[PDB]
Parts: structure tokens; sequence; C-alpha cells
DNA sequence: GCTCAAGCGCTCTGCTCCTTCTCCCATCCTCTCGATGGCTATGAGATCAACTAG
RNA sequence: AUCGAGAGGA
DNA sequence: CTAGTTGATCTCATAAGGAGAAGGAGCAGAGCGCTTGAGC
């Protein structure tokens, strides 16, 4: 399963126009993670106006 | 009954405008035997009249005895208007000026074509490009007529069609006067008159004469 | 008895079933045990291209 | 040295 | 340019998987040119 996942996604990268494209250059995400942020800088928070 | 006369009539029947003046008008050796009762001699007249250079008999593939006839002059006049403007137009003209008026054989051997006609092994594809050289085998190839594909497809379709309705006919007979009087079926476009000659030569029917004209029957 | 029908066989998908066929099965590391592995001659003719003189 | 097998460690 | 010689070089000689994808079969029905074909 791990090998299949990596061979599926191995060429996907964040481009210099802040878009996520594969080797063929087909866009998959206009903005990485739909927001454009890395995963090691975000943190859990609480939305004060929802509840 | 003259083979010169026999071939002429079939030529007239041909639907010339149906093929947009591209395929030269083919007439079959099967329908040649229809007009001339003695086949034994029909081949003999056409044989010397083949080497006489006024006829081209081309071998076709719808059956083992498939030998078509193309008028020489019309065979000439039509290849240039078809070859010219194409990459293969080069050595096909040579084939015409050299091979056609110097030989009349239905299929050319490898050593024959390469040596007698001085043909290379690269331009030979150009003759295969548009219906000039067919493929008999590794060593020999029958002479081709360009654009013969559509004809035989309609020809075979027509033969089957006429055969079918003849069988369907009540009591399995159908008067010849009842073909001409009745509108030709749309399935066959080569002409109802064209095909009925073909089965007569192919002996799929027999011209049985009676008080009410002549009749055709499946062989018993 | 003159035109809409009724059929009709032939062909064209097509629809599902059954069969067949190729690939695929975590990474890295250590060690031992076994198997493997080929080894006619010697002489005769004959050509040929390079030295070694002429 | 090559192949194959077996026994193992995380 | 010619012979003679020396190696190469050759030739011939005697003896208790699976999931899925791809092909083909067979039947099943729709459609249509056709061939009648017979009721008003």
């Amino acid at each position: 399963i791990q090998r299949r996942l990596i061979k599926s996604m191995e060429s996907v990268m964040v481009k210099y126009d802040a878009t996520v494209r594969n080797s063929i250059n087909q866009v998959v995400q206009l903005r990485y993670g739909e927001d454009g942020l890395a995963g090691e800088s975000v943190e859990f928070q609480n939305l004060a106006t929802l509840k | 009954g003259s083979a010169r006369a026999a071939v002429s009539e079939l030529m007239q029947l041909f639907p010339r405008g149906l093929f947009e003046d591209a395929l030269p008008p083919i007439v079959l050796r099967s329908q040649v035997y229809s007009l001339v009762p003695d086949r034994t001699v029909a081949d003999r007249q056409l044989k010397e009249l083949q080497e006489q250079g006024e006829i081209r008999i081309v071998q076709l593939g719808f059956d083992l005895d498939a030998h078509g006839i193309i008028f020489t002059e019309d065979y000439r006049t039509r290849v240039l208007k078809a070859c010219d403007g194409r990459p293969y137009a080069g050595a096909v003209q040579k084939f015409l000026a050299s091979v056609l008026p110097a030989c009349g054989d239905l299929s050319f051997q490898q050593d024959q074509m390469t040596q007698t006609f001085g043909f290379r092994d690269s331009e030979i594809t150009h003759l295969v490009n548009a219906g000039v050289l067919t493929v008999r085998d590794a060593g020999s190839w029958w002479l081709a007529v360009p654009g013969a594909g559509r004809f035989i497809k309609y020809f075979v379709k027509g033969r089957q069609a006429v055969l079918s309705m003849v069988r369907k006919a009540k009591y399995r007979e159908l008067l010849l006067s009842e073909l001409l009087g009745r509108r030709a079926p749309v399935v066959v476009r080569l002409g109802l008159t064209y095909h009925v000659h073909d089965l007569i030569g192919a002996q799929l029917v027999d011209c049985i004469s009676t008080t009410s004209g002549t009749l055709l029957r499946l062989p018993e």
C-alpha cells in the first residue's frame, strides 16, 4: 500500500506560482491544501463565533 | 458472337458516373461468357486480343476465377489523372511507359520486375501506394487497378442480393423479363443488368428458354 | 385491386456470461550448505600478406 | 566469484 | 616488380490466489429494405 501511494504521488510538487502540479504539469490544487500553507506550521485552534 | 463485340457491350453497361471518373470501367470475364455461347473460343479471342495491346485483364480476389477487364487506353488515361499530384507519381509513370506496353502477364515475378523493367527496391512502395502492384506472394505480384476496393464491395454485395431474391422467388424461379421490368433494388448499385450477366457466366443460373421468354434457375 | 400493412429474414449492435491471461504480493542485514565449473590431438593441404633479398 | 536453498536479527 | 620464407588462418580429416482486464460466444431484440400481398 505504501509503495503504491508513493508511486502514485511521487512527482506531485508545489510550483512557483503557488500551485500544485504533477510531472505532466496538470494542476491538482490551485493552492496547496486549498489554503497554501505547510503542515508543520499550523496548529489546532478554536472558532469563537460558531458555537 | 465476337469477343471484341462482347467486351464492348459490357463496357457500355458500366455505371461510369457512379465512381466519379476515378476507377476505370471494369468488366468481368464471367459476363463475357454470357454474350458469347462458346466460352472455349472466347478465351482464345481475348488471348490474342490481350497481346494485341487493346485490353487489360486484371485478376481480382472475390473468387478463384476472378478475372476483370480494363480498357487499355482508359487504363492509361486514368492512372496519370490519379497518380499526378502525389508522392507515388514518380515511377508509376515509368511503369506505364515501360511495363504496360512491353508485357501482358497477369502477375510479375521479383526477378522479372527488378531486372527486365529495371525497378529498384525503394520506389516499389509507391506502386503499392495507390493500386498499381498487388501482392500475389513474396516472389510475384498481380497487376492492380487503382481504386478497385469500392467496386468489389458493391459487386459482392450485389451478387449475394440477386442470388437471394432469386431463391426467395416463389417456386424458386423468376422470369428474366421480371428483372428488367421491376425496379432495381437499392442494395445493389452496380446495376441489376450488370449482375444477372455475372451469374450466367458463373453458371449459378441457367438461361432456360420457354414460351414466356427465358428463365433462370438455381442448379439442380 | 392499388396503399397501407403485415410479416420477415438478414444484419447490427449489445448485453451479460464464461473463459483465459498477465501481474502482484515490506525493508535492510548476517551466516552456512550445496552445485558448478571443461581441459579431443596432429597433420595435411592451401591461400595470403608482409619481409628479404634480388 | 555466480545461482539456488536453508537458518536466522531488527 | 619477383621468388622464397614465415606466420596467421582456415579447412578437412578418424575414432487450502486474487483482482482485474481482455476475447469470444451465444442469444436477444431492434430496425429496415424487401417482397409480397390482399382488404376498401
